[PDB]
């Protein structure tokens, strides 16, 4: 059976970004319901059960481009005093209205900290090695929920 | 944000 709309597909995968492995594992998903990033589902569309392949997914079809407006300067005094504020450090944050805005520290210059509110994979292309383990039809309940059962 | 980040973010 081929991967297509409304099929429940099991894959094994490895994810690399710029030659470094970030994740690997096995999962099942209902295809065609935005359950995985769009470029990965595009790469899976039409594959036969058993097929192994490579997929280079551009940033636009993964976590999106890097928005320059996500890079902002905040005061050092805003950070918790017991924290290490150094390049690469990640922190949970919110705006004044309580909207989540997690950040990564880019640089510290005196009492000014440059941070980045973009997702860490924004602007990055993703490289996948994938094996299609199994393809089957969805149950009516899976179709109703739009997700493969756990 | 343009000029407002320095006043408008709480960090936890
Ligand atoms: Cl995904
Ligand atoms: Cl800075
Ligand atoms: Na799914």
């Amino acid at each position: 059976m081929k991967v297509g709309q409304d099929k429940v597909v099991t894959i094994r995968y490895t994810l690399q970004v710029e030659g470094e492995v970030l994740d690997q594992g096995e999962l099942s998903y209902l295809h065609g319901h935005r359950n995985l990033i769009p470029g990965l589902e595009e790469a899976l569309e039409g594959r036969e059960e058993g097929e192994a392949f490579q997929a280079h997914v551009p940033a636009e079809k993964a976590y999106g481009p890097h928005d320059p407006e996500g890079v902002q300067v905040v005061p050092l005094s805003a950070f918790p005093e017991d924290a290490e504020v150094v390049p690469g450090a990640q922190f949970y944050a919110q705006d004044m209205e309580g909207n989540p805005m997690p950040l990564t520290v880019v640089a510290v210059e005196g009492e000014e900290v440059t941070v980045d509110f973009n997702h860490p994979l924004a602007g990055k292309d993703l490289d996948f090695q994938v094996e299609v383990v199994k393809v089957r039809e969805a149950t009516p309940e899976e179709l109703l929920h739009g997700h493969a059962h756990p | 944000f343009i000029f407002g980040a320095r006043n408008k973010v709480h960090i936890y």
